[PDB]
């Protein structure tokens, strides 16, 4: 729907860059209705096993910023989140054999970074976003 | 509910009921708990668990950094969130560390005093709990894959070492006399368990296929080879009488003792008659493992139902002994997991796994 929309409107790699208006707007969406975020992951998991790597990256940074803004993608990243460990354990990892990894290396670095800062952004009981971080520090940054 | 409460007033059912009721529902409603937390101290990998059998307050564990901690579950603090305090520690400083990666760790049953740790460095190492130095070493000339203590012998003290020969060695902690073989494998031995029934019955799995239960005060060779079909492809036994197609690198008697579960390398779980090694055909489904070295898993004690709780890659999964149902899954560690521990007090499941991660796993409400 709307989310659709939005989604569509921001990980288009022509114009690949954070506009803060629209991200303003789908923050307050999803904080109008939490339906909204919980088809907005469905949403996010086709950007993230999307060929192109930039529409891989627009997902990311659409889930991070529903997780830590919106109050409604936080209790799917910091609750009922083990597809959320999951993706972590796979996006950085190596995807399982056969299949191997096709994101970007900008995109590892940028989901590393991401890791790092919801290791404190939000880690009052959510401890594996930490201990996978060193277990890519230990194996498969 | 209440009516398990009225029923226990009433008498119209034993208590028994109740507990044994109540100590079901609690295992299907494992969950990671986040309020609870074991304090991370491995450098690496957990291998093994091992809390202890009398009073179920702490918990060793065997890192593949070497070291062994040692942790007390014992919420001491008034909080209702905690985290598990290690207490003790064979760090990479104690003399007596072992070199590689710890495989097993015991608890001596009947007492809290000694515990045992066995390793890739070839060495089983008996330790005093208290001033944390060992009092024996077993040198062994192959890697050790597990050991095992019986948790019956008030009689015996043997410990069952399987290492990487073809032999299993039974090593007298009284006075300790390494020499006692039992022969009768062929390569590597993955897993051994004392029975939980019979003093001296001893079971072990080979990385060919094949378990074996002994009597190790016979001087006769294996009791039973475990067969997966019963006599169905029954041929003079020389290759066939394998329990699995792959190998086996897991054992656990049920509770009871009745029943053995193996784990092999095929995907399989079977439930076997410990009596007479013959195959109750229990399904259990695909059951993954491709662990190399030994799947130490558990049983459930103290239910209505007995569990199995076995690591099914990053996963614990969670099966009926007796029907094979899944019961569930319990998903919660980052990479494979090689070790779950029950504890019969309270219905808890503490995992360990390669992440160097303990999760504890405790019933939900």
């Amino acid at each position: 729907q709307k989310l659709s929309k939005l989604v569509e409107e921001l990980t288009t790699s022509g114009e690949p860059r954070l506009n803060p208006e629209k991200m303003k707007e789908l923050k307050k969406i999803c904080k109008s209705s939490e339906e909204q975020l919980s088809r907005a992951y469905r949403l996010l998991i086709a950007q993230l096993t999307q060929e192109h790597a930039e529409i891989r990256l627009s997902a990311f940074q659409i889930v991070e910023e529903l997780f830590v803004r919106s109050h409604q993608f936080r209790m799917l990243v910091v609750s009922n989140f083990q597809e959320f460990l999951e993706l972590t354990l796979g996006t950085d990892p190596a995807q399982p054999l056969p299949p191997p990894r096709e994101a970007a290396q900008r995109l590892r670095q940028a989901t590393t970074r991401a890791v790092e800062g919801w290791n404190e952004k939000f880690g009052e009981a959510y401890k594996k976003l930490a201990l996978g971080y060193h277990f890519l520090r230990h194996n498969k940054k | 509910m209440l009516g398990f409460l009225s029923a226990r007033q009433t008498g119209l059912e034993d208590p028994l009921r109740l507990r044994r009721a109540e100590s079901t529902r609690r295992v299907l409603g494992l969950e990671l708990n986040k309020d609870r937390d074991v304090e991370r101290i491995h450098g690496g990998g957990i291998n093994t668990l091992d809390i202890e059998p009398v009073e179920g307050r702490y918990m060793l564990s065997g890192g593949s950094d070497g070291v062994i901690v040692l942790y007390d579950l014992e919420n001491s603090s008034r909080q209702s969130y905690y985290t598990c305090k290690a207490v003790c520690s064979i760090g990479r400083d104690h003399p007596d560390v072992h070199r590689y990666s710890v495989e097993t760790v015991q608890w001596y049953p009947h007492d809290t005093g000694m515990f045992t740790s066995s390793s890739f460095d070839k060495t089983l190492k008996v330790w005093d709990t208290n001033t944390l130095q060992t009092a024996d070493v077993f040198n062994f000339e192959e890697t050790v894959y597990s050991h095992h203590m019986s948790p019956v012998s008030t009689k015996h003290c043997l410990v069952a070492v399987g290492t990487r020969g073809p032999k299993v060695q039974l090593c007298d902690l009284k006075s300790g006399s390494c020499s006692h073989i039992l022969q009768g494998h062929r390569q590597e031995i993955l897993a051994v368990s004392w029975s939980p029934r019979y003093d001296y019955i001893l079971a072990t799995a080979s990385a060919d296929s094949r378990v074996k239960l002994w009597d190790v005060r016979r001087a006769s060779g294996c009791l039973i080879t475990l067969d997966q079909h019963n006599g169905k492809k029954s041929q003079a036994v020389e290759s066939a009488n394998t329990a699995h197609n792959g190998k086996v690198n897991g054992l656990c008697f049920t509770s009871d003792g009745l029943h053995l579960l193996t784990v092999g390398t095929d995907n399989r779980m079977r439930l076997w008659n410990s009596s007479n090694g013959e195959n109750t055909l229990v399904n259990y489904g695909k059951v993954c493992n491709n662990s190399k070295k030994g799947l130490k898993f558990t049983v459930s004690c103290g239910c209505s139902s007995e569990f199995v709780f076995v690591p099914y890659g990053s996963t614990i999964a969670v099966y009926t002994v007796y029907s094979g149902e899944q019961i569930t899954m319990l998903k919660g560690h980052y990479k494979t997991v090689d070790c779950c521990v029950f504890q019969s007090n309270f219905q808890e499941l503490y995992s360990g796994s390669r992440d160097c991660n303990i999760l504890a796993w405790v019933p939900s409400l």
